[PDB]
């Protein structure tokens, strides 16, 4: 009956694994940032990702060695190249056999003004560098991709090493090492995985962030842009390497019927395509490595923030919806710069944007943390042609990452968004506009619940839907509410008990009863108490008749959950786990055999009686153990004390007594209606025991 | 509520009348006191003095701007022509029927139809209504979601438009929201307080969008003319039939508008 | 790499109701009772779907 909520709780628990898998995918990179000077603490890694040729990163000592890093593009044979190492120009020999993967080389000076060499052969397609400083040694990436090792050196002044970079770098602690390799050896990680999406000023402290419902239905006019990153490869400008999309920022103002609203927006793109226009293998010809274009399987995200009485209540969201209107984006001409001959020109390319989701987001400008709204946009391909002239590239659709600005400095999107926020209103006035003891309270609240309604609720079984359908929830946390309670429940005491019973039963396929079985394994009192404690697990075996203890436990838990208000969504799993075990330690069970009844109590009580006139019967442990193994079991809500007192002090008929031994809800509720003091005492004693 | 009576027992004013005329009749009659003559003729017929009001409209299109009448008994004389039959039918259907409307907006919301008893009404100076449907994933079919040129035309240079499209599909609308306002109205039933007297030739006035139905009720009348006073005399001398063919207001949820009920 | 084809639409819910109401005659009694006797589930529901 109402006990079914327990049985389902351990049943579908396996699904948590799937969610847990997703959680491990969701189980985080800090960056990127402007190229500046700082002191990255120990136990932190440096995940550098340059794209432009030049001096990548250097760690200054002024007393110990000089470390220099040089990045070399492919398609360059054995020649000499000039860089600016520590401000002093130096020539370096370069010889490359790989054609689509760039190569990093480490330059070491034995002192501040020592000799110059080139070593540390690194080859990588995403062009990623890892440097660590921990435990009296410096770590740097060494070994060919994908699987490699870390070169180790030991030079003084470790904690004072301040490495000035000239690219975008991420700082990661040690525990995400399994992430780091997965984020280094497996291509460029998506931008949405980052914490500080915009490459603006760096902060080392960024934090991702009775009631009353408040509704805000306002209007937005989003103006957003794109951003291109272009790099030129080696040689003499005859070929480029990367023309890609990068995040952009735009801050503007507009009118909203009087207010000069300041709207801050940031844009990003994910899942783009990379068309390859592979030229001839001769060193002097127009060759492009990757051409990043946006297609149907790619999306663009916009993060929107602006001061308003609506945006100042977003920290807790009850419901969120979007009703945007689609906006078309068309590209413009992008003429290459080929020193000799006619340079190629890109033309065409047009797409449309539509809204298919929304959630919270993080954004920072200088030092101000924001709780922004992230709108997800799906893309569609359109009519206008997109071709690359002067070559053989024709009949392609999408939008190139060369010049999507098309002269216009903003793309307008107008729509209406509606969200519902939860605000702490201790009364029906003083509503804010801008943004333990529970054990004692729960135990004290458990003295005033009614009985007839309790029995009625215990008659109606619950499920995974009715348990949380009466409690308010936040849409951000309601996603993982059943998942967390089931994850905590699969580690409950009842879980260990059922696992041990299953293991013992399976092992038995290789005492106090008639023979060996998985249930027969003041001495009489102790043995009977152990038998009852093991038999408590029978309530998960669906071999009961009528109501059971766990039904009452579930009913009282539901009632006290509904009445209580001092419990957070993070607290429900603990309460459920503790209550499913600690509730009702004094359980009683009775079994019937040929007009005879044997009953045993966990506390150490044991009795036997007949169904005709309730005559005391001497106790036989052997037959009890023989029959309880495979026979109907009924929870002894009405044990022998109450039954005998009722048969003496009140003139009941045979049907009532026989149903009471079966614990029929109808006759029990009839007795409740009659308000017999003995049944009230029994029910109240049972109820008072329900506490943590 | 139920009504209980019997069929074998023998079981057996103070209202308002409004006459609607084109200004061309006023120009042709060339008089100022003819209202007094009509009032005295009605008094002779058996109507109380000072109980008749006359309303004048410059044009058919101008009168189609919020045509809400303010009489218990209404009869309107409608001009006859063969080049504006659509708008005449629109006006007749808007006047002869009761409607309950809701506010709309085109730049923020999408709209659709689900029952044939709901249509779109746009009123004002001029309504340039343009619309095209969408799919489930909101992609234009035969149109682009932002291009206002590929949108199909359904109304151009019209002073009052009653539009109806295929139900069950979301649609996007475009119009200048400074010269005409649109509202979503449902046809609750028949409006029995008004009647149309088409002074002219053959009738094409349809009161329904369903082709298979051609309702010719007793509340639509036709008469030929060569002098306006003939029409006025015929109307005044035959108030009994044109009044007994109509009834009182049957509305369950009345609207908020001016009324003239002395 | 073609422009996305316009997705098809769905039969009107009113027509769906009319069709389902008109389908009343083509149902047997005893076979339907015996089918109701058999329990169903999420896998058994969409076998032909």
């Amino acid at each position: 009956m109402a006990s079914l909520i327990y049985r389902q709780l351990l049943t579908n628990s396996y699904t948590v694994d799937l969610s847990d898998e997703i959680q491990e995918i969701g189980s985080l990179l800090d960056g990127p940032y402007q190229p500046t000077t700082f002191n990255p603490p120990v136990d932190y890694w440096m995940l550098l990702a340059p794209t432009t040729p030049g001096v990548i990163v250097e760690g200054t000592n002024n007393t110990d060695r000089w470390l220099a890093t040089i990045l070399i593009e492919p398609n360059v044979q054995s020649e000499n190249r000039t860089y600016t190492i520590f401000g002093i120009q130096e020539q370096l020999t370069v010889s490359n056999t790989s054609q689509d993967q760039w190569k990093f080389i480490d330059v070491v000076k034995t002192t501040a003004n020592g000799s110059i060499g080139q070593y540390g052969p690194l080859l990588s397609s995403p062009k990623l560098y890892a440097v660590m400083k921990h435990n009296e040694k410096l770590y740097t990436y060494e070994g060919q991709t994908p699987n490699a090792t870390t070169a180790h050196y030991s030079t003084t002044n470790y904690d004072s090493v301040n490495m000035t970079a000239f690219c975008d770098f991420y700082i990661i602690p040690r525990s995400e090492e399994s992430k780091c390799t997965e984020y280094i050896n497996n291509g460029l990680p998506p931008i949405q995985n980052t914490r500080n999406v915009v490459p603006l000023s760096l902060t080392a402290r960024d934090v991702i962030h009775l009631w009353k419902e408040m509704q805000y239905n306002r209007d937005i006019t989003i103006r957003f842009k794109f951003a291109n990153t272009i790099i030129k490869s080696g040689g003499l400008g005859y070929k480029w390497s990367e023309i890609s999309f990068k995040p952009a920022n735009y801050q503007y103002t507009y009118t909203r019927d009087g207010e000069e609203v300041t709207a801050h927006t940031t844009c990003s793109v994910n899942g783009m395509n990379d068309f390859s226009f592979n030229g001839g293998y001769l060193p002097t010809d127009f060759v492009v490595s990757k051409f990043e274009v946006i297609k149907e399987n790619s999306y663009v995200y916009i993060d929107y923030w602006d001061d308003s009485q609506a945006f100042r209540n977003v920290v807790y969201v009850r419901s969120l919806a979007a009703n945007l209107n689609s906006v078309m984006c068309t590209g413009g001409s992008y003429n290459f710069s080929l020193p000799v001959g006619q340079w190629p020109v890109l033309t065409g390319g047009a797409v449309s944007l539509h809204s298919a989701g929304v959630t919270l987001s993080t954004q920072f400008t200088d030092f101000v943390s924001l709780n922004s709204l992230r709108f997800r946009f799906r893309l569609a391909v359109e009519e206008p042609h997109f071709k690359l002239t002067r070559t053989r590239l024709d009949r392609l659709y999408g939008l190139p990452a060369a010049d999507p600005n098309n002269g216009k400095e903003y793309y307008e999107i107008a729509g209406r968004f509606s969200l519902i926020s939860l605000v702490p209103s201790n009364d029906d006035y003083q509503t804010p506009i801008a943004n333990g003891e529970l054990r004692e309270e729960f135990n004290a609240l458990s003295q005033e619940i009614a009985m007839s309604q309790l029995i009625d609720l215990a008659l109606l079984p619950l499920d995974m839907f009715s348990m949380f359908s009466g409690i308010k929830s936040t849409i951000d946390a309601a996603k993982s509410m059943a998942t967390n309670v089931m994850k905590k429940f699969k580690k409950s005491g009842l879980a260990n008990s059922v696992s041990t019973l299953t293991d013992s039963l399976s092992d038995a396929a290789s005492s106090i009863g008639s023979s060996a079985s998985a249930w027969t394994d003041s001495s009489v009192s102790t043995q009977t108490s152990t038998i009852s404690r093991r038999l408590r697990l029978k309530e998960m075996a669906t071999q009961t008749e009528g109501m059971n203890f766990d039904d009452i436990s579930a009913a009282v838990l539901k009632t006290k959950i509904d009445k209580s208000t001092q419990i957070s969504p993070n607290t429900i799993p603990d309460i459920v786990t503790e209550a499913s075990e600690k509730f009702i330690p004094n359980r009683a069970y009775r079994v019937i055999n040929n007009d005879d009844v044997f009953e045993a109590g966990i506390d150490g009580k044991f009795f036997a009686y007949k169904v005709d006139t309730f005559e005391e019967i001497p106790f036989d442990v052997q037959k009890f153990a023989d029959l309880v193994t495979d026979s109907p079991v009924i929870s002894a809500i009405i044990d022998f004390k109450t039954l005998k007192n009722l048969n003496d002090n009140y003139g009941i008929s045979r049907q009532q007594a026989f149903n009471l031994l079966r614990s029929d809800p109808r006759v029990l509720r009839e007795f409740i209606n009659q308000d017999n003091p003995i049944i009230r005492n029994r029910i109240e004693q049972l109820i008072m025991q329900c506490r943590l | 509520l139920p009504i209980t009576g019997s069929m074998d027992i023998a079981y057996a004013l103070t209202s308002t009348l409004c006459l609607y005329y084109p200004t061309e009749a006023a120009t042709e009659i060339n008089d100022n006191s003819w209202k007094d003559t009509l009032s005295q003729l009605f008094l002779t017929k058996g109507w109380p003095t000072g109980s008749v009001y006359f309303k004048e409209y410059t044009n058919i299109a101008s009168f189609s701007v919020d045509p809400q009448l303010y009489c218990d008994y209404n009869v309107v004389l409608m001009k006859y022509d063969a080049t504006l039959q659509l708008d005449m039918s629109e006006l007749a259907d808007l006047i002869l029927n009761e409607w309950l409307c809701n506010p709309m907006d085109i730049t923020l919301y999408y709209y659709q139809q689900t029952d044939e008893a709901n249509k779109w009404i746009s009123m004002g100076s001029s309504c340039t209504i343009k619309v095209c449907p969408l799919n489930t994933q909101t992609l234009g079919i035969g149109c682009l979601t932002t291009d206002a040129t590929t949108f199909e035309e359904v109304a151009t240079a019209e002073k009052l438009v009653i539009t109806d499209v295929v139900d069950g599909v979301n649609h996007k609308l475009d119009v200048t929201t400074a010269t005409c306002t649109i509202r979503n109205c449902k046809k609750l039933g028949p409006r029995e307080n008004v009647a149309v007297i088409q002074v002219g030739g053959s009738d094409i006035l349809d009161i329904t969008a369903d082709p298979t139905t051609a309702p010719q009720t007793e509340r639509m009348m036709r008469i030929n003319w060569k002098k306006w006073w003939q029409v006025f005399y015929t109307v005044v001398d035959y108030v009994d039939q044109i009044i007994q063919v109509m009834s009182k207001r049957s509305r369950s949820l009345n609207s908020a508008a001016f009324y003239y009920r002395v | 790499n073609s422009v996305t084809v316009r997705q098809d639409l769905e039969r009107q819910l009113g027509e769906l109701r009319e069709e389902f109401n008109a389908l009343s005659q083509e149902i047997a009694m005893s076979q339907l009772i015996d089918l109701a006797l058999l329990p169903l589930d999420m896998f058994s529901m969409f076998s032909g779907i």
